[PDB]
């Protein structure tokens, strides 16, 4: 019980994505509401 | 004119007007009930 290198699968899971549908969402410390869709863009970088 | 009215009228829902954040969801998910009643209060001061 004291360390850095913990065990994951505990309480955590990752989940699917939804869409069609507003649901509560949390992405790196967000917490918010909407919905999802699946349009295709490329702007993004390695880092964003 | 009234556009620009509008969207000041709304970004004033984004201010933390002395609190720790601008959305109660954060507040509602950190603090415990007693006491996290004191920045509901001066966000909703703020609004009004």
């Amino acid at each position: 019980n004291s360390g850095t290198t913990c065990s994951n699968d505990l309480l955590q899971p990752n989940t699917e994505v939804f869409t069609d549908v507003c649901v509560d969402y949390d992405l790196y410390g967000i917490t918010g509401q909407g919905i999802f869709k699946e349009v295709s863009a490329v702007y993004y970088n390695s880092w964003q | 004119s009234n556009a620009q009215a509008l969207n000041s009228l709304l970004q004033q829902l984004f201010n933390k007007f002395g609190a720790i954040s601008s959305s109660l969801q954060e507040i509602l998910s950190r603090l415990d009930p007693p006491e996290a009643q004191v920045q509901i209060d001066r966000l909703i001061n703020g609004r009004l």
